[PDB]
């Protein structure tokens, strides 16, 4: 954990998830794998967590989810706001092609003498099920102790399990979660079902304060109070300088 | 105590949640080795580290094997931020010194402890003090051979001590018992 | 107790409820058991805490009650107040068919410009009884006792 | 917290004290702190107020038997030879007779 954790990003995503939420009483920060071979942390892939900038619009949780953390949620959207390069760069990262351009809801809004947007917006869709799979018990070669792994994980090493030492003892069938991402966008699904090697949602929302009022949730920050007098200053300075 | 509390107490809920989601990730991809001790005869408390890897000799790519028993075992709780494992050791010595009174053996073996801990090529003068005083006093182990050597050579260095009471008390002793034998050789000389 | 009360869900249970008592003065928790294989507490079960986000509304007592902490009480009602997908979740989790929509009574109100509203109430009723059951008195092999 | 609490409440130069702050020592977790963790374990089997369970521990219980008992006092001695000594002059006035 501390490997992984030292560098700027984790720090920063943490810094811009606490202003979000002392400004507007949401925030949040993701976690990506990724591999790398010149510094691994114990196998060839490093854990990094990632910074989202507006946790208000960009994630959208499950609307049946009653924690803060959203421990019970089974659906998560993060809607990406990305420009012509960087889009570029995303279809060439993974297998899609960057000859069709994606489109999907719209978070920002055209409130400001702004010149140009980005106008490229795409969807990834998490979820998480609860199937009770299989898991095979091994016997230690080293040491006369029962081990225990997953028919999924080790499916394509079976035979070479059995030519080492292991010998198969029993079957069971444990219940354990599992976590699939796909990237929608609006008119067609681009990648169907990937395996993300988590348990759990990556995203890690933070809350202003909390609340349910009758069936719906509300959060606040430290502006929303403050608001009225604000703009009553405002509007008497105006007029006396008038 | 502080205004910001309440935000604090969910900035920790969070960190946990996270610290939950990470050790997910960990125990699905990265290899965590599984410790256990042979409890050898020869060598007491020895933690191997043993992993478990399987290459699937059909393609290069490697295959993890992780114990489904031992992966849930350790909580997650909520600290101060440190960078590395070597500055949460130094400032749990730290808290200990500070919870020691001085004057006590224990407070010098925190010391000990602490300098033995540095980083700097220029503090290892007292890095390699502290350590060989530790190692001699045998509140550590050996484990290089010079280290052995500075164990040996306290060992040898230790017998030579001596109490000039204990010397003085056994002379005295002696004298008493020469002054019994002389009286048991009066008897003799009696008996003629 | 450790153990099963350690993670968040307990300490969000009893923040709501501590919350909601300081703004309108009732709040409650209920204790859930389940199944669990891959790290259970003792035996393959797991006791966790669960809040209730409106406790002035959704949960209603027995009104012969007399204690603050209403221990000689008979009656529970929880209404639920859950959307179209946590529904066929719910279905889903019990042997309950997803094709019929159930009703209940309505605690929340139209009184403010929202958009919209889950519109699926369903309702759980708890009751206890005293009957003087019977047991059986054996002799333990190990201990004769 | 509990043995933190008797601390408190203990006055310190005190074997309780001495007691308690072993006590608190032997209760921590990481690796890093391991050698005060030994340390103290050691101390407490040696000192007889806790029990050996692993063949180390009461290894080191029958070390520490063994040095109790190499101890002696330079008083016990000299105060012997003069016990001695005073035997052997009744011995001579006996033998006078």
């Amino acid at each position: 954990y501390r490997t992984d954790m030292r560098h700027n990003t984790a720090k920063i995503a943490v810094n811009i998830a606490v202003r979000e939420q002392i400004e507007a009483g949401v925030g949040a920060w993701r976690l990506v794998t990724d591999y790398e071979d010149q510094s691994p942390t114990s196998n060839n892939q490093v854990i990094r967590r990632e910074p989202i900038h507006s946790a208000c619009s960009h994630v959208i949780w499950d609307s049946n989810s009653k924690l803060m953390d959203k421990s019970d949620a089974r659906h998560c959207t993060v809607i990406h706001s990305m420009s012509q390069n960087g889009w570029e760069d995303f279809a060439e990262k993974y297998d899609l092609d960057a000859d069709d351009i994606p489109s999907f809801q719209n978070p920002n809004d055209w409130v400001f003498p702004w010149l140009t947007q980005d106008t490229i917006q795409i969807a990834e869709f998490y979820e998480v099920v609860e199937k009770k799979e299989t898991a095979f018990i091994y016997q230690d070669p080293v040491t006369g102790e029962p081990v225990s792994y997953f028919k999924r994980d080790i499916k394509d090493v079976i035979d070479d399990l059995a030519d080492s030492g292991f010998i198969k003892i029993a079957e069971r069938q444990i219940k354990r979660r599992r976590v699939y991402k796909s990237i929608i966008t609006c008119t067609a699904v681009l990648k169907d079902k990937q395996l993300i090697a988590g348990e759990h949602i990556p995203i890690v929302p933070v809350f202003g304060e909390w609340g349910f009022v009758e069936d719906k949730e509300v959060y606040e920050g430290v502006v929303r109070l403050t608001k009225d007098g604000q703009r009553l200053r405002n509007m008497i300075m105006s007029f006396n300088a008038d | 105590d502080l205004e910001t509390y309440v935000f604090q107490d969910n900035l920790a809920t969070a960190m946990r949640r996270d610290g939950e989601i990470y050790q997910s990730i960990v125990n699905d991809i990265y290899d965590v080795p599984r410790n256990v001790t042979i409890t050898l005869e020869d060598g007491s408390e020895k933690d191997v580290q043993l992993m478990a890897e399987v290459v699937d000799l059909a393609t290069g790519e490697k295959q993890v094997l992780n114990d489904i028993r031992g992966r849930y075992e350790c909580y997650t709780d909520v600290g101060p931020s440190f960078q590395s494992m070597k500055q949460q050791n130094r400032a749990e010595i730290l808290e200990l010194l500070g919870k020691t009174p001085q004057g006590t053996p224990e407070y010098q073996l925190l010391l000990l402890q602490y300098f033995t801990l540095l980083d700097g090529k220029g503090v290892e003068m007292m890095r390699d003090y502290a350590n060989k005083q530790l190692i001699q006093m045998g509140v550590k182990k050996p484990e290089t051979p010079e280290e052995q050597q500075w164990l040996v050579e306290a060992q040898q260095a230790k017998q030579g001590q001596q109490d000039p009471a204990m010397v003085q008390a056994q002379g005295v002793l002696l004298q008493g018992q020469a002054e019994l034998a002389k009286a048991q050789n009066q008897t003799l000389s009696l008996q003629i």
